[PDB]
RNA sequence: UAGGGAAUAGUUUAAAAAACAUCUGACUCACAUUCAGAAGAUGGAGGUUCAAUUCCUCCUUCCCUAACCA
């Protein structure tokens, strides 16, 4: 009851995450890195994930927050050879490129030092750790083409 | 014009309209099973593990647990003592000199972005001519419509 | 009219400043 | 000025160039998590392919005759041959090279597998002593550029490393000798810079007197204990 | 270490038979 | 002032078609007619619905009616 001493004692909703609804990316300041995008691409999918899943642990062991851990589309890339004593560039191998997205927030300029000879420490052979900055155009390369704003977008230019 | 800039104005209608519209994710084909892995041919037979392989199997899991807690051990070590170094040196950088720790605690613009490329299983050949051949990319392209 | 609690009120040493920083019971047990 | 010397320290690392052994634990498990995804695999193709073209031999003997006129001339069993002849002619790289037999310490090809740190042998006071590169600082100029200073004050070489960052992984002060210190020059603050040596190396003139590559394990015997032990903390074999 | 996170398996429910190769690169190297 | 109804190709009507206009061609010495092709719209914005030509709500717009008794 509001004029007791007591009053409020049931409050709860200051202790949570406003959670109230696309959603608008915040850099990082001048003594953090913003949203980091750490890509592990490889030739054998369970090394891409299987070193996903650890710097997934491994930012979860050291408090970095990881605001997303997601996979992008696969690449085919198909091995054509020429043949021996020949013309015909004759198909041998049919390779598939896996890379595994894991994209935190909010790490420490000083401390970047020691997370990233950590984790190139740990890179499994086979897979290439590509550490960039998250960018719109990074974001929109997950979705679908559209070709029929291109189309539009050629009736601008 | 009536009928030349209507569809002037017609144009920034579809803009408006797609770029509101949502946006499909495109699939990942390593998470979805193609169908031809569901025929029951495929299926390969079961053997039934004897009691001596399940008991060594367990017995390894068992030593796996505590090999991969000696490694996390080192990390973690090897981490806090780095921490330690930098903190320390930070601390007497400051008093010594204001000015430079002032930009020693700043951000590397350059530092980003870092590629670098995993260890291989036998080094690179001096001297090894690969054989010549070409490089088709098949990947499937989808296409969003509405 | 108000009267001021008689002793430290519940959840009153969690910091909200740092809200996403604090760890969360995860887990209901 | 400081009564403090400022000195610029690199900490260059080249990163393993193969993969570690297995050790013999791993390599149980390695074995027994490739026989546990044979047995929650399906068939392949080329599995498959074999197991039916080993069916038409039999309705190719026991039956009057396979209408199937089809019959791969290469069958799957024998496809495999060549691929395992294939194998054989090629040769590998050399995992453990001739530094290994010869134990060369001066060269970028030792120790494959581990991680090398750049030692170069100064000549203080009379004295041979073996630190890490490093450079004095210079007034006006961050502690940054000193690190980098360095790099074009060493012997003739094309080394191009990639810093991390602008922070001292480490740091070592040390005091004159009573006989030479003064009021100007109390002592030094040295500041470790780490970076990843990627490509380039030294020149023929003169490298065995200049610098050696050491693995960390070896480190002991080179640097001053003092040294050594405030050299240890940063430097990680992992 | 590159074994870290190195030994692994497919974690999946359906798949077809997965064997060991090695890949020559152009330059040599193998992985 | 207050209520109702109505915004569909450049046009006019349908439930996204049709006839015109336009464009391309054929026929003609040429043009028109004619013939054969082709493109061409749901007022804007805001929704829901398994799906919006009959549905929103608003804006913008045009119309229709009413505005009386002392």
């Amino acid at each position: 009851y509001k004029t007791k001493p007591t009053h409020g004692i049931g409050k709860y909703k200051h202790l949570i995450k406003a959670e109230e609804p696309v959603r608008a990316i915040n850099l990082g300041t001048d003594y953090e890195y913003g949203v980091l995008n750490i890509h592990l691409t490889a030739y054998d999918m369970t090394l891409a994930e299987s070193y996903a899943q650890y710097v997934h642990n491994l930012c979860n062991s050291l408090s970095i927050k990881v605001e997303e851990s997601y996979a992008m589309p696969t690449k085919t890339i198909e091995v054509l050879q020429l043949q021996d004593q020949g013309s015909k560039m004759l198909l041998d191998s049919v390779l598939t490129t896996h890379e595994r997205v894991v994209q935190i927030s909010g790490l420490s300029a000083t401390f970047a030092e020691i997370f990233l000879e950590i984790i190139q420490s740990s890179l499994p052979e086979g897979v290439r750790l590509s550490v960039k900055e998250h960018t719109e155009e990074d974001f929109k390369g997950r979705f679908k083409a559209r070709p029929e704003l291109e189309e539009l977008l050629a009736k601008l230019k | 014009p009536k009928k030349d800039q209507e569809a002037k104005e017609r144009l920034k209608r579809k803009i408006r309209k797609l770029e509101k519209a949502t946006q499909e994710l495109i699939p990942i084909e390593d998470f979805i099973t193609p169908l031809k892995f569901l025929d029951k041919a495929r299926e390969r037979p079961q053997v039934e593990l004897t009691f001596e392989e399940t008991e060594r199997r367990a017995l390894l899991l068992k030593k796996w647990s505590l090999y991969k807690q000696q490694e996390r051990k080192m990390e973690r070590d090897t981490i806090r003592a780095m921490l330690e170094a930098q903190q320390e040196a930070l601390e007497e950088l400051q008093l010594e000199s204001p000015k430079l720790h002032a930009e020693a605690i700043k951000r590397d613009p350059n530092l980003f972005p870092f590629e670098k490329e995993g260890p291989h299983y036998t080094p690179p050949i001096p001297n090894y001519q690969p054989p010549e051949g070409r490089y088709n990319d098949i990947t499937k392209v989808y296409t969003q419509v509405e | 009219r108000r009267t001021p609690p008689l002793g430290p009120m519940p959840n009153s040493d969690i910091d909200l400043s740092n809200l996403e920083r604090l760890e969360k019971y995860r887990s209901f047990d | 000025g400081s009564p403090w010397r400022l000195l610029g320290a690199l900490c260059l690392q080249r990163p393993p160039v193969v993969s570690k052994p297995l050790t013999p634990l791993q390599e149980e498990m390695a074995s027994l998590l490739q026989q546990i995804e044979i047995e929650r695999s399906l068939y392949s193709d080329h599995e498959l392919r074999a197991l039916d073209e080993n069916q038409r031999l039999a309705k190719k003997k026991a039956d009057l005759h396979d209408e199937e006129d089809e019959q791969d001339i290469l069958l799957a069993q024998d496809l495999e041959d060549m691929w395992e002849q294939k194998f054989l002619q090629f040769k590998l790289g050399a995992r453990i090279t001739e530094a290994d037999e010869k134990n060369d310490r001066t060269s970028l090809n030792r120790k494959l597998d581990r991680n090398l740190v750049l030692l170069v042998r100064e000549k203080f006071g009379d004295q041979d002593v073996w630190i890490l590169p490093q450079a004095e600082w210079q007034p006006g100029e961050t502690l940054r550029g000193t690190a980098e200073r360095t790099l074009a004050t060493l012997s003739e070489n094309n080394m191009e490393a990639k810093f991390l960052g602008n922070a001292p992984c480490g740091h070592y002060t040390f005091k004159f000798p009573q006989a030479m210190r003064t009021e100007s020059n109390l002592g030094a603050k040295v500041f470790f810079f780490k970076a990843l040596l990627l490509t380039g190396d030294f020149s023929q003139a003169g490298n065995k007197g200049h610098h050696v590559w050491v693995t960390k394990d070896e480190l002991g015997d080179y640097l001053k204990p003092k040294y050594l032990a405030q050299v240890r903390r940063f430097v990680s074999d992992l | 270490d590159s074994s870290r996170a190195s030994l692994t398996r497919v974690h999946r429910q359906a798949y077809a038979r997965l064997y060991p190769v090695l890949l020559v690169k152009q330059d040599g190297s193998t992985i």
